[PDB]
């Protein structure tokens, strides 16, 4: 075996029993991955100054009585993946001094896991995953005060009786994702402060009710489990975190510290207005791939702290927020929803608003001031906060010349709306701004943007395009990415692209039907700062 | 954070009313109940009765893994031919018991045991049956098929559980079938080499050993449970309903034996969510007046015997 | 209609419910050791064996309507008689089609024969469109009763295409099974003689009525690639299936499960597999592994 200062590191393979040989001196042994069937006392007792015993994925199934007693010292003994459920009754003899103890993937099951243990008074840590638990009686974590941590996830847990956690008043942080269980019709763990119950069957979830004390979870994990209701978490004041995704949530302070609440996938169709107001203090609120059909937040002062709204994949119609109600909002969703028609300043009233995904909409822009629009248009004009924007496969058939002039954002993606008319000058106003722009997949036959006149501009985007001829460049550009597929490009020469080599690092022509005779300068552009 | 203890029948009989009310409804293509008063009152007449008790009236695990083997049949040279050999309307096929009990070593053990044949044939319409060799002399009717014709070989399946486990426990050397042709009072195969085995499948020696989902009692009274007087016969039924739910049962490679048998009752069919459903379902006749002559109907898929997960 | 399905999540449910479901089934606590399994192809009679085993091989009411058969002294012992062999029966199709006016409304029709009273009997059940027609239905093995009984044949064809072209009078001939090296059983109406006679009770669709969802989805299995296992030797991946969808508030639907209906399995499909135990192979068979369709219930 390897050999360091005090400490001793077996291989992963190579030997079927404890070694015999190795110092009494050794602190740290390390066996794991060897074919170990058994800890038989006399060979690991020689050292008694171990302080860790790393045992995994051993084979060993009988452990000799007495064997871990006599390392007064360990501190940390790991038998995960070994095979102790099909043995020794207390193999686990007292362990006065471990600090951690690993059984994952043992295969414990309900009954031998109360027999193999032994009083363990300053266990912080005890890893039960991947076993074969089922019930947690009354009788299961006694001898273990002051247990810290406790993890049961990927058991067959289902039932739980009261008080099963009554022996451990020092319990922090509980593992029950990916179990059984099926509905749960108290909680009373004062002590507790992390819950996961992931991942689980559970149809119902409820607490206590005007307890006489008070509660420390703050981050409950609830999410793919087959809940049908919103839970009561009156009695849980604290909980900062709650992700009830993948459930079956249908709608009809006690949330107000929640922090951060993710309500996906829950078939959802209304919005109650007295829900948003339990919600005070929330700076997230997924609400993505529900039902949902309209958000109604007019109300002043709703969702105060909210900094993102996600609500795409939605059947939403229509947007009822209200004026300096979102007053928080940096990133607003919206993708995949049926928005036609909405008040011109919608999201202009958004006071802080960064981002707006609008993708797969069918919201038509107009330019405010310049060439006004039809009613029903959105008034992207004047949105100052704005800083990236997207209207991918709107269906805009015509963009109007004042139609960002206001609005100083910094990336804009038009991409796959086909026939789009670019109006001259429509981006007018992102010239000094922009640092992105995207227009792949529009057809359109001519750019009617003076796009060398971006100062700003740091890439570009025209695939897929029947654009033949791009605006003469005339100084060193800022670009450095130019993105020309499938186009009906024919030449590139020096007086209508020249000065792009200065931060241009990549370029794509292929597809185009470049003449292969007159392409020119562009085989010696290939040469350096450019691809393809 | 214990479990959920017990659950309340009041109120889920009481929905499962509110729900077999308009099955009742649905079920006969009505959107109401029909008025009851104009009819004149009186018992309904003896031979519409006589029809309602005709229609009400009786009349005349799988779960786990089954280690399949097959035994093939004798040659047909030299235990078959010598006394039972082919015939214009028959054929005769023998099978050796010594192996057929060393495929399966105790009788309590097969599952399914299906003779299989291979016919030539193709096009000729023929109807054939299949004996069992019953005695020294005698014969015993097992089924029959029609064989309708097709222009290929096909594969042939015959039931024969019982015949072979007859055959473990009590079977001499040498036993078979006779398969022949359907003859009235008034009036081919591949080895008649692919030649016909028997597909044993038996559990193997090794491997031989109010919250669940279960079907839970309840009884209509058309009168008060529902209200209903133009409805005559039957007075009530037993409308049972099903309840339990099934947990979804992470899976592991390595697994507890006796928490492999959870999925069994859980979740038989690795579903991505299961719940408990009926599983057999039988119907129930019914008479009722609408207009001025009573109606006898069948309505379907409403007793429930059985549940499952999924 | 609302639903707000991750197929990614739902196909994953499945594949962890087919591991656990594979393992169970064949009662394996763990995956089975493969250090001593032979190097090669498997044996040439375990994969004759595989081949052998992998190879093939309604909602709404009913009207309830009994029809009498013709009395034999009217129309039947003109031509013939009960015997030995066999006994016959006629029945008047223009009664039937009074029952039941036309073809597209009948779903069920069964003769409900009567037995009097005894031996181990074979009976078998023909048409006669003419005294020289001949047409085989179905038979049964009636055990011995103490009791009288009545017994039921699902002629549901017969009567249907009765309805289509029928004429006035045609029936049924019940006879005694004739192995091709008599009739004991006792029958109503051919021996209280004059009723409970055969009959056939027709369920039909009464005029006045008569005028994505939960389905199969694909999901292939592949054992070393989703699931990991070397063990499984044939076949590698198994194209299992699942479904989905909602199910409104159909042939088998009953609203007794709970609250909101299921999209669940009707038909199911046994896997064959084989795999080494140790040093030796064993070929199993595992049943409903296979969806090939779902109801709403």
């Amino acid at each position: 075996c390897k050999m360091v200062d005090k400490k001793v590191s077996c291989q992963v393979l190579g030997l079927l029993q404890v070694p015999s040989v190795l110092p009494p001196d050794t602190e740290t042994l390390d066996l794991s991955g060897n074919q170990l069937r058994s800890i038989l006392a006399s060979p690991l007792g020689f050292y008694t100054a171990l302080r860790h015993l790393d045992l995994s994925t051993n084979e060993i199934s009988f452990l000799q009585p007495g064997a871990f007693q006599a390392l007064t010292h360990l501190e940390h003994l790991s038998l995960a993946h070994n095979r102790l459920a099909m043995a020794s009754a207390g193999g686990l003899g007292p362990l006065p001094r471990v600090t951690s103890l690993d059984l994952s993937g043992n295969s414990l099951y309900s009954g031998l896991l109360e027999r193999l243990l032994g009083e363990a008074p300053s266990l912080h840590t005890l890893s039960l995953a991947e076993n074969s638990l089922t019930r947690l009686t009354r009788h299961t974590f006694r001898d273990m005060p002051a247990l810290e941590q406790l993890d049961l996830h990927s058991n067959v847990l289902m039932d739980i009786e009261d008080g099963a956690f009554e022996g451990l008043p020092r319990l922090t942080h509980l593992n029950l994702s990916r179990n059984s269980l099926t509905c749960i019709s108290d909680f009373s763990l004062q002590q507790l402060r992390v819950l996961d119950l992931s991942c689980n069957s559970i149809e119902a979830f409820q607490t206590a009710s005007q307890p006489q004390a008070e509660f420390q979870l703050t981050w409950l994990d609830l999410r793919e489990n087959k809940l049908l209701h919103f839970p009561d978490l009156a009695a849980l004041p604290r909980l900062i975190y709650l992700n009830l995704s993948n459930n079956l949530i249908r709608l009809p302070r006690p949330l107000s510290q929640l922090l951060n609440l993710d309500l996906s996938y829950n078939e959802i169709e209304l919005i109650p207005d007295s829900f948003l107001e339990h919600l005070t203090s929330l700076c997230f609120l997924n609400l993505s791939r529900n039902c949902l059909r309209t958000f109604e937040a007019r109300r002043l002062g709703s969702l105060p702290c909210l900094m993102l709204l996600d609500l795409s994949h939605n059947a939403l119609e229509t947007l009822e927020l209200g004026a300096r109600a979102l007053g928080s909002l940096r990133t607003l969703l919206l993708q995949g929803n049926a928005l036609r028609d909405l008040p011109p300043y919608t999201f202009a009233n958004l006071a802080s608003l960064q981002r707006l995904n609008l993708q797969g909409n069918r919201v038509s822009p107009c330019g405010g001031p310049d060439e006004p629009g039809p009613s029903g248009c959105v008034a992207f004009s004047g949105i100052t906060s704005l800083r990236s924007l997207s209207l991918v496969d709107n269906e805009i058939e015509l963009l109007r010349a004042g139609a960002f002039l206001h609005t100083p954002l910094t990336e804009l993606d038009l991409s796959s709306n086909p026939g789009l008319e670019v109006a001259t000058g429509a981006l007018g106003g992102l010239e000094a701004s922009l640092e992105v722009l995207a227009l792949q997949g529009n057809g359109l036959m001519v750019l009617q943007v003076d796009l060398p006149c971006f100062i700003c501009l740091k890439r570009l985007n025209l695939a897929e395009n029947r654009l033949s001829h791009l605006p003469a460049w005339t100084q060193a550009v800022s670009l450095e990415v130019l993105d020309l597929r499938n186009n009906s490009f024919s030449l590139l020469p020096g007086s209508a692209m020249g000065g792009l080599e200065t931060s241009l690092r990549r370029l794509y022509l292929q597809g185009n039907p470049l003449s292969c005779c007159g392409n020119g300068w562009l085989a010696a552009q290939l040469h350096q700062g450019r691809v393809d | 954070l214990s479990t959920c203890k017990t659950i309340d029948m009041e109120l889920v009989k009481r929905k499962r009313i509110e729900a077999i009310r308009g099955q009742i409804l649905s079920k006969l293509r009505l959107a109401s109940p029909p008025s009851q008063g104009e009819v004149p009152p009186g018992p309904l007449p003896e031979a519409v009765l006589a029809l309602y008790n005709s229609t009400r009236d009786r009349v005349a695990a799988d779960y786990y893994a089954k280690e399949v083997t097959r035994v093939l049949m004798v040659e047909t040279h030299n235990e078959i031919y010598d006394k039972f050999k082919q015939s214009t309307h028959s054929i005769y096929m023998f099978f050796n018991t010594s192996e057929l009990r060393e495929a399966v070593p105790e009788p309590v053990l097969l599952s399914r045991a299906e003779l299989r044949l291979l016919r030539l044939k193709l096009k000729v319409e023929q109807h054939v049956e299949l004996y069992q060799k019953y005695s020294n002399n005698s014969w015993r009717y097992l089924s029959n098929r029609l064989l309708a014709p097709s222009d290929s070989p096909e594969w042939l399946s015959f039931d024969v559980t019982g015949v072979v486990r007859q055959w473990l426990s009590r079977g001499g050397e040498i036993e078979g079938f006779r398969l022949s042709a359907h003859c009235s009072c008034d009036s081919d195969i591949n080895g008649f080499m692919n030649r016909p085995f028997l597909l044993l499948m038996a559990t193997p020696l090794e491997r031989a050993q109010e919250k669940n989902c279960c079907v839970r009692q309840l009884y209509i009274d058309f009168r008060k449970d529902l209200g209903w007087k133009w409805i005559h016969e039957p007075k009530g039924y037993h409308a049972n309903f099903c309840l339990g739910p099934c947990p979804y049962i992470w899976s592991l490679d390595t697994q507890y034996s006796k928490v492999l048998a959870l999925y069994n009752q859980h979740n038989p069919g690795a579903s991505a969510a299961p719940c408990c459903v009926p599983q057999a379902l039988e119907p129930l006749p019914i008479v009722y007046y609408v207009g001025r002559k009573p109606k006898v109907e069948q309505l379907s898929n409403m007793i429930v015997r059985s549940c499952k997960c999924s």
